[PDB]
């Protein structure tokens, strides 16, 4: 239905030879996946709702004439997000860096109700509002 | 070491490799090229200079913003050498020049300068110190040159016990004024040489060569109070090694042959030009003094660089001589001459 | 998806093939391109970095990479034939200024943070 | 107040100061270390404390919309002199 | 009037549009995937890759439709999609002045083929394609690096590609020429963390799962 | 000295793979311990692990030996083996 | 002295007192030239002779798996069971409880802050801790600026 003279290819996809990426930041490097953690600073939710990945942080030394944060690993403000870990995991695999993966923590759904605050001879009876 | 002192970053322009150094006459011939090994690793040189500073923008390039602070320094003043290596950790003494200046005798640019600098060195507390002087000094030789370098040596031993000497041999590179110089010997007749040169053995070293040696002595180390001297993987006769460099300029070589005193005359007449004398009597007195053997002094490899034959990188020094005739020819065309090894 | 679309070659034969003869044009480069240049490389010297840089790449055994490989060289090749490559960017494979980089674990160590 | 280091370099309103070997002093040499002798640490002090009667006292840092935007400081604390946290102008009771 | 800021909306160019866009959508179903028109008036396309050429034709040669000028041609790379890259065709009319857009995807390595042919306004916006994304095209006349320094790698818009690049280059006395050094920036680009942790606009909201 | 210094057991949670070692510290290990109180019988339990034996005797060799699906009297006697080899 | 890497500056993996072992990230790097603690004791074993076969943090890592599976698997409390065993185990010597009452070495939020290392170190420590030993009036910290 889509004749383009297709071939079976069992192996992963090698794009790394491709991504011009150095031999020892394609190596060494390790990637991690997550889901970043809300600022509990804030109650807002839309910033877990992703699956990005960072790599490992390097040498941040401090430049002889302000103390600037000079560093030398390009890949180090590079954060690449991904709707699915599906997604981000096959990226990491078809580029060739070694990955580390940490499941989607989310808030457990906790039964709540107003009725609590005021009992008869439950402990959760509030003090003061 | 001190908190600002701790090696950082990966050896790149803004690396702090934790070398804070002094390159003394830093702008001439290898003070050019030692200066980038320190400025390409990245550290704070203070090169000094007397000179106008435009001879010294080409050492602008060759370092991060921040470092190769220039320093105007005189050389008949302690008070000079003292701000320039106020706050250093090693100091590098290459203030030498090859023509006696009608105001700067040779001596004195050869030990009371060096003794000077080793002097204020030691007392402001300067780690190491490494001072250059021709591994063919001798106390005695006919060339004058070779001996004031020698109690020049003495002297910088005596007030720096722990100095690093360094005796270099001959070295070439670029702007070498040997291999240039028998290369422009064309341009005064045919190649005057002292019986026409068949008993002078030389032992050159690639300016790279020693630069790198002289940054490894500052990170070795135990390169404290040794005395380390420069030499190459073969050695030439000098008629040969005419040979070679002439054919790899391809210009036609018309050997001369001349008596030592003929010699000496024709020096005297050229150190009578009131700008950089193209040759002179004490460099006719260094010319067919061939370098001696020193193998109890501690080398050059077993600092940790390998010495690059003559015959690899003649190409570049002698390129430019080369007429566009044979502009366009590469190295394999000129066989390496016949070296008298050991 | 095992299922793919090629490039040119059809299996590991074919593009086995191609980079033959682009190392066939690099062995025939090399010489002149010294020559044209004015590289301070020697030709032994040069057909060796020619080989180290296929060998490089022996990992590889998708055949689109080979294709794409192989036409990337093919454009390499074009860049340095005519002219349009200049002689630092020549230089650039040979890692000149780049100071020689440590491998055992010791001297990491005594060197930095770096894995 | 700008005083001297114990080198001789004149200290910063930050208290930044080179040490004693502290490599990276040769910056100075045949020049000089920049230092504003303007310092606001003491320029806003010897300011006198206005003596407003009002219970809550706003101040925009004069110059009306020059200033800093509007804040209502607080003259309620008696041991302490309430202040504009942008400007710094030491605001106080009349001794209520 | 009530609305003094909100953008006029024009619905007559929102109808006829669509109305255009079922048009191309009946004519051509061997490529076509998708076509949806946005809601400020601009109508896109998505149609399989091996549509490059036939609808790309039917959009420049058609009576009715009659689109002769390549406004511009761009990838898009998202590294999340299965074909990570996306490619935009942008068509304007000049019998019926309007702008069409038609959308195709490809990964690293499936080719697409090139237009070149039907636009050869494409070619060199082709060429910064291949030497921008990855993305090569098929027969292309000649494919060379177009915009990137030479004897360069990777493809620098993929967005895994760092923004300081991997290698700078700097004058060398000890070999006397420019030379290629890896990075050593002297002060690092500060990442900021920007969009902040509360939804900006409910219609966009993504399904939950 | 050679003789073992620590013996550590790596067996999964339910696997049956797993299941007769399981069975095996069950009941033939206090007296096991009470024989050799000094020994370190470690048993770092943890999931779809397969059941193996690490055995240190001294200067830091080890030896490896698989207990898969061994039975309460088999790993009894991989245990003896080596228990008794005090070198 | 042998300068070591703090909790925030190594790549290292750390217990709760509920067994699930977790990981800890590299946040800044050591300062000074102080590395990381297992790269330490390496180098040095290679130096001294009786080199380590690990290398990088993922060799270490699965040498560690060698010794204990659970220390591995992250994120996850490893099940812990057979405490009836332990308990017919022990059961044999007396030694007799001392009469002493238990007390444990924290009693009152003053030494809940001077515990260890990193919290001797600190400054802001010692001055909650002075908060709290001598009154209400000693520590107050202007907040409008
Ligand atoms: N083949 C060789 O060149 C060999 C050289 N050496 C030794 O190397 C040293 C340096 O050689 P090279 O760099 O080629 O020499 P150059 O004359 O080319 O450069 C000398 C350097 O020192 C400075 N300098 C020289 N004389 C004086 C002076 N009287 N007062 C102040 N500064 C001075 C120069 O600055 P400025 O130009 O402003 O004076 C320049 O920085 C000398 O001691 C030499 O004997 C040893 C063995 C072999
Ligand atoms: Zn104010």
């Amino acid at each position: 239905t889509q004749d383009t003279q297709l071939i079976a290819v069992d192996e992963k996809l090698d794009i790394t030879t491709l991504t011009g990426v150095p031999e020892e930041h394609i190596k060494t490097r390790k990637v991690r996946i997550f889901v970043p953690a809300r600022n509990n600073m804030q109650s807002g939710v839309n910033n877990t709702k992703k699956w990005k990945m960072e790599f490992d942080t390097r040498e941040r030394w401090e430049n002889p004439l302000m103390g600037w944060s000079s560093t030398a690993d390009p890949l180090s403000n590079l954060v690449l997000t991904f709707s699915t870990k599906e997604d981000a995991v096959a990226f990491a695999e078809k580029n060739g860096w070694s990955f580390d993966v940490e499941e989607r923590k989310v808030p457990k759904p906790k039964s709540k109700s107003y009725g609590a605050n005021f009992s008869w001879n439950k402990r959760t009876r509030v003090s003061t509002k | 070491l001190h908190h600002a002192l701790i090696p950082h970053g990966k050896g790149g322009r803004s690396s702090v490799s934790g070398i804070v150094a002094t390159v003394f006459g830093a702008t001439g011939f290898l003070g050019r090229y030692v200066v980038n090994h320190l400025g390409r690793m990245g550290s704070q040189v203070i090169v000094p200079y007397r000179c106008e500073p435009y001879d010294t923008m080409h050492l602008r390039p060759m370092g991060d913003l921040g470092q190769i602070i220039f320093m105007e320094w005189n050389g008949k003043d302690k008070d000079s050498i003292r701000k320039v290596v106020e706050h250093s950790n090693v100091v590098i003494n290459l203030v030498g020049r090859e023509w006696e200046t009608k105001n700067f005798d040779f001596e004195d640019v050869f030990v009371k300068i060096p003794h000077a600098i080793a002097q204020v060195s030691k007392e402001a507390g300067v780690e190491k110190l490494i001072h250059i002087s021709h591994l063919n000094a001798d106390i005695k030789s006919p060339s004058r040159y070779l001996r004031s370098k020698a109690v020049g040596e003495k002297e910088v031993r005596a007030a720096f016990p722990e100095a690093t000497i360094i005796k270099p041999s001959d070295i070439f590179g670029r702007e070498d004024r040997f291999l240039n110089y028998f290369a422009s010997m064309r341009w005064f007749g045919g190649v005057p040489l002292i019986s026409l040169g068949k008993e002078t053995v030389k032992q050159p070293v690639y300016i790279v060569d020693v630069s790198k040696g002289i940054i490894n002595a500052i990170k070795d180390p135990d390169a404290k109070g040794k005395t380390f001297a420069f030499v190459g993987p073969n050695r030439y006769l000098l008629f040969d090694l005419v040979q070679y460099i002439f054919a790899v300029a391809y210009r036609p070589f018309l050997p001369y042959p001349l008596p030592h005193f003929a010699y000496r005359w024709v020096g005297r007449l050229f150190e009578v030009s009131p700008f950089e004398p193209w040759t002179t009597r004490d460099k006719v007195e260094r010319v067919h003094m061939s370098d001696m053997t020193l193998p109890h002094l501690p080398g050059l490899e077993d600092l940790g660089i390998q010495a690059t034959p003559l015959e690899l990188k003649a190409i570049e020094v002698l390129r430019r001589h080369r007429t566009y005739r044979w502009l366009t020819s590469e190295m394999e065309d000129v066989k390496p001459a016949k070296t008298v090894n050991i | 998806g095992t299922s793919v679309k090629p490039i040119f070659s059809r299996d590991m034969n074919e593009a086995k093939r191609r980079v033959r003869e682009l190392y066939r044009a690099w062995y025939r480069e090399v010489p002149n391109t010294v020559h044209l240049f004015q590289l301070d490389i020697s030709v032994k010297q040069g057909r060796d970095k020619v080989r180290e840089m296929f060998m490089k790449n022996a990992h590889v055994t998708d055949p689109r990479v080979v294709d794409l490989l192989v036409i990337k060289g093919k454009m390499e090749l074009e860049e340095t034939i005519n002219v349009w490559k200049q002689r630092t960017h020549i230089m650039r494979f040979f890692h000149e200024t780049e100071a020689p980089r440590p491998t055992d674990f010791l001297s990491k160590f005594y060197v930095g943070h770096d894995p | 107040g700008v005083r001297t280091s114990p080198t001789g370099e004149k200290v910063t309103h930050t208290g930044q100061a080179y040490d004693d070997g502290d490599y990276r002093r040769v910056r100075f040499s045949d020049r000089q270390k920049e230092v504003n002798e303007n310092f606001a640490i003491d320029l806003i002090a010897e300011q006198p404390v206005s003596e407003v009667g009002s219970r809550v006292i706003s101040c925009d840092g004069g110059g009306g919309a020059l200033g800093h935007p509007r804040v209502y400081i607080n003259l309620d604390k008696e041991t302490k002199t309430g202040t504009c946290g942008y400007c710094g102008l030491q605001f106080r009771q009349p001794h209520h | 009037d009530t609305r003094p800021t909100i953008r006029p909306r024009n619905d007559v160019v929102h109808k006829q549009l669509s109305a255009f866009g079922q048009y191309v959508a009946e004519i051509l179903p061997k490529y076509v995937q998708q076509v949806q028109v946005s809601c400020f008036n601009e109508l896109e396309i998505f149609i399989h890759p091996d549509g490059v050429i036939p609808v790309l034709t039917f959009l420049r040669d058609h009576t009715n439709a009659q689109f002769k000028s390549l406004a511009d041609l761009t990838a898009v790379d998202v590294p999340t999609r299965q074909n990570r890259f996306e490619i935009v065709y942008n068509l304007l009319s000049l019998r019926f002045n309007s702008q069409i857009r038609v959308k195709t995807y490809t990964d690293e390595l499936t080719p697409i083929e090139s237009s070149v042919t039907v636009y050869k306004a494409a070619n060199w916006y082709e060429r910064e394609i291949w030497d921008m994304f990855g993305v090569f095209f098929a027969n292309h006349p000649d494919l060379r690096r177009i915009l990137t320094g030479y004897g360069f790698e990777g493809h620098p818009f993929r967005k895994d590609f760092p923004l300081s690049g991997y290698v700078e280059l700097r004058y060398d006395d000890e070999v006397k020429r420019v030379v290629a050094e890896p990075v050593e920036l002297a002060q690092e680009f500060r990442k900021f963390d920007l969009n902040s942790p509360w939804e900006a606009f409910p219609a966009y909201r993504q399904p939950p799962e | 000295k050679l003789g073992l210094r620590e013996i550590r057991i790596h067996l999964c949670q339910r696997s049956p793979g797993s299941q007769g070692v399981r069975d095996f510290i069950e009941k033939r290990y206090v007296e096991l311990k009470k024989a050799n109180p000094d020994l370190p019988i470690l048993i770092r339990e943890c999931s779809d692990v397969q059941p193996k034996l690490w055995a240190r005797y001294a200067f830091g060799q080890e030896k490896n030996v698989s207990l898969n699906n061994f039975s309460a009297d088999q790993v009894t006697r991989t245990l003896e083996n080596v228990l008794s080899g005090k070198a | 002295i042998l300068p070591g890497a703090a909790y925030t500056e190594k790549s290292a993996t750390y217990v709760n007192t509920e067994g699930r072992a977790q990981q800890t990230k590299v946040a800044v790097t050591p300062p000074g030239l102080a590395r990381e603690d297992w790269k330490i004791i390496r180098a040095l074993s290679e130096i001294a002779g009786m080199t380590l076969p690990y290398d990088t943090l993922d060799q270490v890592r699965s040498r560690l798996e060698e010794v204990s599976p659970n220390l591995v698997r992250y994120d996850d409390v490893e099940g812990a069971n057979y405490f009836q065993q332990a308990n017919e185990l022990s059961k044999l010597v007396n030694q007799q409880l001392l009469a002493d009452p238990l007390v444990p070495p924290q009693l009152t939020i003053k030494d809940f802050y001077m515990t260890d290392s990193i919290s001797r170190a600190s400054q802001t420590m010692a001055k909650c801790v002075k908060a709290v030993t001598e009154g209400i009036q000693a520590v107050e910290e202007p907040s409008i600026c």
